RNA sequence: GGAAAACUUAAAAGAACUUUGGAAAAAGAGUGAAAAGAGCUUGAAAGAGUAAUAUGUGAACGGAUAAUUUAUAAGAAAAAU
RNA sequence: AUAAACAUACUUUGAAUCGGCCAAGUCUGGUAAGCAGGACUGGCGAUGCGGGAUGAACCGAACGUCGAGAUAAAGUGCCAAA
RNA sequence: AAAAUGAAGACAUUUUAACGAGUAAGGAAACGAAAUGGCGUAAGGACAACAAAAGUAGUAAAGAUUUAAAGUAAUUUAGAU
């Protein structure tokens, strides 16, 4: 069972004048300029982030799989998802060493919850 | 017992909880993937609720230009109209046409004028049986390899059945030849020649 | 070896002067001269055969298509648009389409 | 300092290189880019012929005001200069590099300069006295050049 | 009147003998957990060099839509009576 | 007669602003001005989009992201959909 | 906005309807049916394997270069070097 995640734009939402200049980094702040070729929302140059945007009310932060992100640092963390493992989906922060990894790991497969990370800091 | 959201598993030497049930008092469960009912099969004589229903232009003993498929521009006589499915059973006398008798659906076909005619057909067999026992099905997914003989010998294992169900060819040569030109005409292809408009031909 | 299509030029995209909307692509069928003798062609199936060069060392056809309907009339003329499944590429502008003859309705 | 590339075998290899040598970077970027390639029997040949003025190096990159010359025929390029210093310098790591591999036992008739690079080195500033009482710079343009010659053999791909 | 300038390593064990070279240096060799090699903790951006890929008629870059190429990526269960 | 319950009446505190410009089945000074100064109203300012080839004001019409349809100004020899 | 339900579910609940352009400017924090909603940097007081060893870290931290995923967006998360 999974619900069609559908998108209303699958591009991202550079600053304007971004593709010129290299001060100007590529992370979305809406011009106050008078004169702006794109707070006044020119034809051809029109691209502003408005709620409109926004994805469906379901299927928000919903990964491909199907199963929402749920991080977890230690084996302890694991059991508070297994009741939800059609739900949540346990991904092991990147800052757990490789050896508690395979505690997890190996957890998450006696209560059956799926490991985003089930091929990180192999040997 | 075990709640609703509980499927125990087994554990390969490895630590387990105080609270997980042993490995030797857990059974495995079989993963369940299918749950959808299947189609219940009927009785022989009773037509499918779905079932499509049939142009006026097309009445049995037509002569049907088919206009695609792997049989694209052959001619073919319109028997009867499978009930199961409710695709048509054609047959391009093989004498003829080199058109075998298969089933076809009702959209990818031209009722022409030239109705055949030919009562007493003998179509006792060729019901949706016979369709299914000669189709030649896969290899499945666990069914060893078996890689290219196995349709080579499936063929081969379905050409007495094939040959034996054209007793209902036999007879419909015999008025094909009556009628003058109509060997020539069934047995050629169909074409678009220049000058011939689709919305202008009349069949 | 049989003919059983049509060729339809793709003329290009429903459009206006200075706009394009690429979901819907017109044709001049050959031989369709009015809009009163498009009623015919209303359904039938269109298909943008193209081909490309392939190199032996890959698995995908050398031949593929496109394939879609005829949805309404356009203007006076014939014209006709269809839709495609992938929106035809603006390189086949002034080519030659299929204009097949199902599903039939004869 | 590293080499830019590493060889694809290292018992068919012999390196020599270079550290801040003193000599223009925009000359040298030009005589090691035609001699990349060639046979280090023909290389040595070549950057011969240079210093004598038989054999143009095409400044095919930075070539404003370069004069055009008369052996730019075929090359691509109408222009072309003749670094003498800029020769000897690489002819002095190409002399360096062939007698590292007679150390490890390599055939010198096969061997071809696969990969030569020049980089730029840190320059040292000088003054230049200007009119109306101001100083401006007079600085060098040291390059750091490496060198990895390669045995020749024809390869195989089934 | 009036600034700039911190950092090798746990420890100098700061290469030590050969070949090329006028010398600096380079290639082997070796120390060290690792060159971290004295310009020495990791080491971005502007500017460059090498390799791989791709494109072209008086600007370049961006956006919508497709095509071609490359990359990511979806399964082990199973019918009727 | 018609409209009006997210109607009606407000209270407290406070920001920005008082360089304006255009149109006209209008006016005054001027020979006249893309000049200077006004009365009623709509706009540009603060505003994109379709049309007038281009245009701050003209005509249509004011904008969350889209899909399908009939439309408005205006057009249907080619560039350009008809 | 109005109804319904409401001790904790969850996505800031459920149903219906109307609406959404905009320079100057305003809408501080808390307020269960929330009197706008949030992202980021640094520092301080707490919380962070609840059966007496209780967040991560030499089985590789912070940082740097990229690749993928989430979010309309500020940005976050993860893989590799």
């Amino acid at each position: 069972i999974k619900p069609k995640i559908v998108k209303k734009y699958t591009g991202h939402f550079k600053r304007f004048d971004s593709n010129r200049f290299l001060r100007v980094k590529a992370s979305w702040r809406v011009p106050r300029g008078i004169d702006n070729r794109l707070r006044r929302k020119f034809k051809g140059t029109n691209l502003l982030p408005k709620i409109g945007y926004g994805s469906a009310k379901a299927t928000r932060n919903m990964l491909p799989c199907g199963l929402y992100k749920f991080p977890v640092r230690n084996t302890t963390d694991l059991e508070m998802i297994m009741m939800q493992n059609r739900k949540y989906a346990a991904e092991i922060s990147h800052a757990v060493s490789a050896k508690k990894r395979q505690e997890i790991i190996q957890r998450a497969k006696i209560l059956n919850i799926r490991v985003l990370n089930a091929d990180a800091r192999i040997k | 017992s075990a709640p609703q959201w509980f499927v125990p598993v087994k554990a390969g030497d490895a630590k387990v909880p105080a609270y997980y049930p042993t490995d030797d008092m857990i059974q495995e469960q079989k993963k369940k993937l299918r749950t959808r009912k299947g189609a219940k099969i009927t009785a022989l004589d009773k037509p499918a609720w779905n079932l499509e229903k049939l142009r006026k232009s097309i009445v049995p003993g037509a002569i049907l230009i088919i206009v695609a498929g792997k049989y694209a521009g052959k001619k073919v006589v319109f028997l009867k109209q499978c009930i199961k499915s409710g695709a048509l059973i054609v047959t391009g006398p093989f004498k003829i046409n080199g058109v075998p008798l298969m089933r076809i659906n009702q959209r990818y076909v031209i009722a022409t004028s030239q109705k055949v005619d030919v009562s007493k057909v003998d179509t006792t067999g060729v019901d949706v049986k016979f369709f299914k026992k000669i189709a030649i099905k896969k290899a499945a997914f666990g069914k060893t390899v078996e890689e290219d003989f196995a349709k080579k010998q499936y063929e081969a294992k379905k050409a007495l059945i094939v040959e034996k169900q054209k007793q209902v060819d036999e007879s419909i040569v015999a008025e094909i030849k009556k009628v003058p030109y109509l060997k020539e005409y069934m047995a050629s292809y169909f074409t678009l020649k220049n000058g011939d408009h689709p919305h202008l031909l009349k069949f | 070896k049989c003919r059983l299509h049509v060729n339809a030029v793709f003329m290009g995209f429903q459009r206006a002067q200075r706009n394009q909307y690429p979901n819907v692509a017109l044709l001049q069928i050959s031989g369709v001269n009015t809009k009163e003798d498009t009623p015919f062609y209303i359904g039938k199936r269109v298909a943008y055969v193209y081909k490309v060069n392939v190199k032996k060392g890959s698995n995908k056809p050398a031949i593929r298509a496109i394939f879609g309907k005829i949805v309404a009339p356009h203007g006076n003329h014939g014209v006709v648009k269809a839709r495609f499944l992938h929106n035809l590429p603006p390189k086949a502008m002034g080519q030659n389409l299929k204009v097949f003859l199902y599903p039939s309705n004869i | 300092v590293k080499y830019c590339a590493k060889p694809v075998n290292v018992a068919k290899a012999a390196q020599a290189r270079g550290d801040n040598l003193k000599v223009h970077f925009k000359n040298t970027y030009e005589t090691a880019d035609a001699i990349r390639g060639m046979k280090v029997a023909r290389a040595q040949e070549f950057l011969k012929n240079v210093i004598i003025k038989k054999e143009i190096v095409p400044f095919r990159k930075h070539n404003g005001g370069v004069g055009r010359k008369a052996q730019c025929k075929g090359l691509n390029c109408a222009f072309g200069r003749w670094p003498v210093k800029s020769a000897q310098f690489i002819l002095k790591l190409l002399k360096n590099a062939v007698d590292n591999a007679k150390a490890k036992g390599l055939n010198t008739a096969l061997l071809t300069v696969s990969h030569i690079a020049v980089q730029e080195a840190r320059s040292s500033r000088r003054r230049l006295y200007r009119a109306h009482g101001s100083i401006n710079s007079f600085s060098s343009s040291p390059c750091h050049i490496e060198l990895i010659l390669t045995e020749k053999e024809k390869k195989v791909a089934k």
